């Protein structure tokens, strides 16, 4: 026997309130006042419903109004022993929800100082010395946030033509291919691990304030784009056909090392550089490519076909660490959010569709899964700093630079009827690849 | 039967993903899951002939610009989409078409120009200027609505017909 | 298709 509902959201579960998905019930839609009711249910505690709600709630509720209605949930009026038994765990759930909130989603409070003020006021209001001794934990979490050994030692850093410290002489054919793939895998794994779910939920990276709300995601995407462009620029600006096949071969070797290190982001970097307009038509250059590397590149390219069928397969099969490809996740998230209704309607009443939010949360979780295990590879500071300050475009813009690349391709390999002119050599050092199998 | 590889190109942020979804979203259904093959393949009969449309919409990946070529080299027909309420999405169409032409190595690629309209905004691109641009490119123009399904079927069918008549 | 032919 709870209150009269004129002092609570105690209205019993109805079809105008909640609908579940055909041993805890999976909520599929419901009025917000009952959504939080199930979030702080007395019958049972649902930790995954908490983890999913607090990650995907801003799309139908602002942090302030959530704090307000959870405070409204914590303040229960009495109509006895039965009812105190009921009141205890509801308040417990509310306080553990606040704990999870400040723990895993503290940004909501860094962007709203008054939200933190309300939270601190609210936790300073709980009474019952036992409960308050338990509340000190949330207090300490707030105060905190306001202020790996592998089996064998990682393999040696490999060098080729550039001796360590000679950063001036760093380039694609100067550094060892294996180490190029390694340092790129490290940088891209760090970029992939830095992306937090607050930058994907709500499709916020596609809206006008994407620079503000998705800085790490855009940083990683720009890195991969920049490297694809650098690959094309190395191929096409190498006007001598001999050196140009050298460049293409080293790039295919780096693709091999990517395939091995399970760095699929870098694999796609390379195969995009190959599928570009300026590079895809260099018939006279791919002619001289060994067949064993042609099959490597073909196996890589087949990963994206039929909507990345083989990529999804291989990613689900391999053992991490790995740098998966992000674009697929982003496409799926955007299409779920903009392809499913924001609310369901029943008996003329609007209920927040939560299933959609749960699916987006699943995609977020699969992103976070691969962010755990790091790479057992030693970083070289200066090679990393070489690939961090690479600017193929320079001061040019997208169209200007794309056209420069395509026109350079036309220059080094004119269309059929015209004969292939030969160019002088660019690189005054040997072009033999030092293999792609390590030293020892 | 014949299978047609369509590609949807257009500036993001204006909800071009409504085009594909509304089509293969067998209607009166509003649930969508972009993880099934059914979520981008659909068999339809056009002008009595049966065919299977496979639609590639890289929505959300607009920032992977260096990949566009790869993606665009997938298709034999293209839908160049712009938002009727967003002028800059209409101005980007020219370089989108230049890029499509460049990757397919052809001055006559099967493509249609389609302008989607979400109601909550006000139109800033009049139908006449889009009709004129389409005429200058030698391609058809169809307007679609992201809330009423109006024009979606026509949009995709006419691209299939541009492929056949090519 | 593709310059990376195979046979």
């Amino acid at each position: 026997l709870p209150s009269a509902d004129v002092y609570r959201f105690a209205e019993p579960d109805s079809e105008e309130n909640i609908i579940f998905e055909e041993g805890i019930p999976i909520i599929k839609a419901g009025t917000v006042i009952k959504l939080i009711e199930r979030l702080t249910y007395h019958m049972y505690a649902d930790p995954n419903f908490v983890r999913t709600f607090l990650t995907t709630y801003r799309s139908f509720c602002k942090p302030q109004e959530l704090l307000s209605l959870i405070i409204e949930r914590f303040e229960i009026p009495e109509p006895k022993r039965f009812r105190k038994e009921y009141i205890q765990p509801v308040q417990l759930r509310v306080l553990n929800v606040c704990r999870h909130w400040v723990e895993h989603h503290f940004y909501d409070f860094e962007r709203d100082a008054y939200l933190l003020q309300r939270m601190e006021e609210f936790i300073g209001t709980v009474r019952g010395k036992a409960m308050k001794k338990w509340v000190e934990s949330i207090t300490k979490i707030i105060q905190r946030k306001k202020i790996i050994t592998f089996q064998s030692s990682p393999p040696t850093v490999e060098w080729h033509i550039s001796r360590p410290g000679h950063i001036e002489t760093f380039d694609l054919l100067t550094l060892h291919p294996i180490e190029i793939a390694r340092q790129l895998t490290l940088l891209e794994s760090d970029l992939y691990r830095a992306v937090q779910p607050s930058e994907l939920v709500g499709s916020v990276w596609t809206k006008e304030d994407k620079e503000i709300n998705s800085p790490n995601l855009l940083k990683m995407i720009r890195h991969t784009t920049n490297l694809t462009l650098w690959f094309e620029k190395c191929i096409v600006e190498t006007e001598n056909l001999e050196e140009r096949v050298a460049v293409v071969s080293r790039i295919i070797e780096i693709l091999q090392v990517f395939q091995e290190l399970n760095n699929f982001n870098g694999v796609l970097e390379v195969v995009s550089a190959m599928n570009s307009s300026p590079v895809y038509r260099l018939d006279h250059t791919f002619e001289q490519i060994p067949s064993r590397q042609k099959k490597i590149l073909e196996e890589a390219h087949e990963l994206s076909e039929d909507h990345y069928k083989k990529y999804l397969a291989k990613l689900r099969s391999i053992n991490p660490p790995c740098v998966p490809f992000f674009g697929i996740y982003l496409t799926n998230i955007l299409k779920t959010e903009e392809g499913n209704p924001e609310v369901l309607k029943r008996h003329g009443k609007e209920l927040i569709n939560f299933s959609k939010r749960r699916k987006v949360a699943e995609i977020t979780g699969e992103i976070q899964q691969y962010q755990n295990q790091p790479y057992c590879l030693r970083v070289e500071s200066d090679i990393k700093r070489f690939f961090e300050n690479l600017n193929p475009m320079g001061n040019s813009m997208e169209k200007e630079f794309t056209d420069y690349l395509f026109n350079k391709s036309l220059e080094i390999e004119p269309r059929n009827p015209k004969p292939l002119p030969r160019f002088p050599k660019k690189y005054s050092y040997p072009l033999k690849s030092p293999g792609v199998r390590p030293s020892n | 039967m014949t299978e047609y590889k369509l590609v949807v190109v257009g500036a993001g942020g204006v909800g071009k993903s409504a085009l594909t979804i509304q089509l293969i979203q067998n209607h009166f259904v509003d649930e969508y899951d972009p993880t099934i093959e059914d979520s981008y393949r659909k068999q339809v009969v056009i002008d009595g002939e049966t065919c299977l449309l496979d639609i590639l919409d890289t929505a959300g990946q607009e920032e992977y610009s260096a990949m566009r070529d790869q993606y665009m080299r997938t298709g034999e027909g293209f839908l160049c989409v712009f938002a009727i309420n967003n002028t800059k999405s209409f101005e980007d169409i020219h370089q989108y078409r230049e890029q499509i032409k460049r990757v397919k190595d052809s001055d006559d690629v099967p493509m249609v120009l389609v302008g989607n309209k979400c109601d909550l905004a006000a139109r800033t691109v009049e139908s006449r200027q889009a009709q004129d641009l389409a005429r200058s490119y030698g391609i058809p123009y169809i307007e679609t609505s992201a809330k009423t399904r109006q024009g979606v079927e026509d949009a995709f069918y006419t691209l299939v017909r541009e492929i056949r008549q090519h | 298709x593709h310059p990376w032919s195979v046979a």
